[PDB]
């Protein structure tokens, strides 16, 4: 479909491991915001639209009719269970590698399904744990997902990084290794 | 007598999910606009509810049950007939005062890597336009760019790489164009 | 204040590939042609030569030094700004004659499964138009069709099945087009 | 891109596994032609194409050219291997079944790459030769293939099938079930 703007109003979510569920709205590819089903409060990405209000009810209720439907699907089609796809994986920075300047490292994680995933940072071999940070899942015309994590860091010469990724389709946790050069 | 194109040489745990996706496609503002709610069994559209057709359909087998008890309920079609007005458009009210508000004018930076990258960093909307010039000739031929970029915070990043071979005197220019520039951003690079 | 979409309740070896595609695409006959080559390491296009931009152009950083070292070389260039005639449009006068005079009609078969699947196969071209009717209604919210079906033997097939409830005196009538077709195919059904 | 028609002339193929390569031309997405490498001769799918003369020598001059332009990525890209997909199967009949009328399978099978795949049937059990054919790789445009493979069958109320995938993507081999119901 083709169209100047394309938005999702919203992103419904709801599987059965854990189990657990996702809302969100999206514009253009961004995420607007989330609700955190387990606090009940909306989480806005956007500084811009604070000045929304936007009642977490709305998403615990739907999410909760995504799982009755889910668990007549689940039935429905003889337990046909979902397909793990293998993701692709790609780290580039945010900015310009300038060695001593405060940068941030972007771990895309694509073609994500089911979405269940664990995104960690390593750092001369070893997990790191300050910095950071990442997105919800985002959807995809195909209905897979992507999500992105972020990792601070100042960029030196004796500083290298993986990202790692762990998922259902990878028999190994996927490495993608990121220098200042 | 097929003429065909020649190449040339170069030098686990079980898992069930459930989607449902609220979309709305807007093109020339709110001119023209399109519903179209998905419900999907994990990576299948089982029915969904397009605008353009009026009515719940059934995009496989799984879905059938779901869009027969729906559009039985015309109360409940009434309600998504009008979502189109009611949801979309009206969010498309916020949308102008927010999000197409927004102007992020990027960062632009040259560094070498003969090969020259000009960084184009943390913009927003999406739509940019970069060009290289050696002096007063637009480079075309050797400039490869990434495609446009989304880091995930609300903005892009897009990178232009020139390669060249610099004489005395040679004075290189990126070149960008972007919706929040009064005036296009160039930067220079000497070596 | 954004108004969202409600729910609503249910009822190893190690590998390294080379691709090199010469493609053409074909708008009203052969007045609007673009030819399109494309060298793929992988899964990922390095350099490509478009018509409509009349020169090489690297995609990634790895197809750089070709498109440099193609574009260095005027009689090449010379040669592949005229492949849309000597190679698409010579080879869509052959296409004229062949593909796409090719016409075979559908087969349209109606079965039960109170499901009525009516299989429209064997057809070619890919245009197609089924729709079921009970009487003399046309039936919509209880019709799931299928997607076109790709047979990879120069054939298509189509199922479009309709939720129903068989009872005396009620014809179900599958109603097709096809451009091989002087009339509509209609094929009927009684309990 | 959009267009009336879209054609390959043709889809060239070369991978370090075999080595093997392959030449086909595409028009629409269907298989034209391809070009029997070791036999060094044209095979066309369509038979009112058969009236046409294509040069097989053209083909292994082009994969030469292939195979020499991915030596040199190898290196320049640091011995950056294809990764290996999860491909989609699905086993479906050429027309309605009718018992005791001639019949085709078909089992697709999408989203391969690399294009290395062995696609057999089943028969209560056992591999089946006679009546088995299959098309070429075909292309896509992400750059992945899909293969479709046929079997001949007049069905029966006792006779059940399987289409078998092999692919470096999956752990175990895929079975498809078919049933004339
Ligand atoms: C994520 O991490 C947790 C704990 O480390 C582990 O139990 C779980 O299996 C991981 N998930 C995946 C998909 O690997």
């Amino acid at each position: 479909i083709v169209a100047d703007h394309v938005a999702s109003y919203g992103v419904n979510l709801y599987q059965s491991y854990g189990p657990s569920g996702q809302y969100t709205h999206e514009f253009d590819g961004d995420e607007q915001f989330y609700v955190d089903l387990g606090r009940k409060e909306t989480v806005w990405c956007l500084p811009v639209l604070r000045q929304f209000r936007f009642d977490p009810q709305f998403a615990l209720t739907n999410i909760a009719v995504l799982k009755h439907n889910l668990n007549s699907l689940i039935k429905r089609s003889n337990s046909t269970a979902a397909t793990n796809e293998v993701p692709e994986v790609t780290v580039f920075s945010k900015s310009p590698v300038t060695l001593g300047q405060p940068n941030i490292l972007i771990c895309l994680v694509d073609n994500i399904f089911p979405p269940v995933v664990n995104i960690t940072w390593l750092s001369n071999g070893h997990s790191v744990t300050e910095g950071v940070s990442e997105t919800s899942f985002l959807s995809k015309s195909d209905h897979s997902f992507f999500k992105i994590s972020y990792l601070t860091l100042l960029p030196s010469a004796e500083e290298s990084y993986d990202c790692k990724v762990e998922h259902w389709g990878l028999d190994k946790p996927l490495l993608k290794h990121w220098e200042p050069e | 007598q097929p003429f065909p194109q020649p190449e040339l040489p170069y030098p686990s745990p079980e898992d069930f999910v459930y989607q449902f996706k609220g979309m709305c496609y807007f093109t020339n503002g709110t001119e023209r606009v399109r519903l179209v709610s998905r419900s999907i069994y994990n990576r299948e559209e089982i029915v969904r509810f397009d605008s353009d057709v009026g009515e719940f359909r059934a995009v496989t087998l799984l879905g059938l049950p779901a869009a027969e008890y729906w559009n039985s309920q015309k109360d409940i079609l009434e309600r998504k007939r009008a979502a189109v007005d009611r949801v979309c458009r009206h969010n498309y009210q916020l949308e102008l005062r927010t999000t197409l508000q927004r102007r992020v004018e990027p960062t632009v930076t040259i560094s070498p890597s003969n090969l020259l990258v000009c960084s184009v960093t943390d913009f927003y909307p999406a739509q940019i336009k970069v060009r290289w010039f050696r002096n007063d000739q637009e480079e075309t031929a050797g400039v490869v760019s990434t495609p446009l970029i989304r880091n995930g915070d609300w903005t892009f990043q897009i990178l232009v790489m020139l390669e060249m071979t610099p004489q005395r005197g040679d004075v290189y220019t990126c070149h960008v164009e972007h919706p929040s520039l009064q005036s296009p951003i160039t930067v220079e690079w000497r070596a």
